[PDB]
């Protein structure tokens, strides 16, 4: 007797829409993640060695992380 | 003054309406929510 029933709008297109966001972001959300972590982990930045004597480098090997 | 009867009758039909509307509105299958 204590308890009533209260009114709400109509939540589940609400929690529906929400759901579908957080879901179709985090589906590649997370492997990106994993990959770039993966990749500064196991793969090397660079150092800064200077240009060696009759030697061209690229329009890469310029460039510190590795996926740029 | 007062009230006409009119009114008294009227407000006696509501009286009735909105007591079991109110009495309605409490839910008690004493099973309320259910997950499904
Ligand atoms: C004790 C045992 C536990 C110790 C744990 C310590 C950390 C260990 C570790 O992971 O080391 C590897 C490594 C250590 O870095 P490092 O090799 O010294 O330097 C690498 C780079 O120079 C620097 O990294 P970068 O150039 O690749 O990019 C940096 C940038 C990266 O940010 C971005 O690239 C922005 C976009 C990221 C992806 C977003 C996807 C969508 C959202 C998904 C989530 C919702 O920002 C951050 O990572 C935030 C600051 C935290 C830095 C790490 C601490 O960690 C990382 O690279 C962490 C990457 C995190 C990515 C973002 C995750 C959250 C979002």
């Amino acid at each position: 007797g204590k308890r009533l029933f209260i009114i709400k709008p109509s939540g589940f297109y609400d929690k529906r829409f929400l759901k579908l966001l957080r879901f179709y972001i985090l589906l590649t959300g997370i492997p990106v993640v994993i990959g770039i972590t993966l990749i500064n982990v196991f793969i090397g930045e660079a150092e800064l060695a200077e240009i060696p004597e009759g030697y061209v480098p690229e329009h890469w090997e310029y460039f510190k992380h590795p996926i740029s | 003054s007062g009230y006409t009867p009119d009114e008294k009758l009227r407000l006696q039909q509501l009286r009735e309406l909105r007591r079991r509307w109110l009495k309605d509105q409490e839910l008690s299958p004493r099973e309320p929510v259910l997950p499904p």
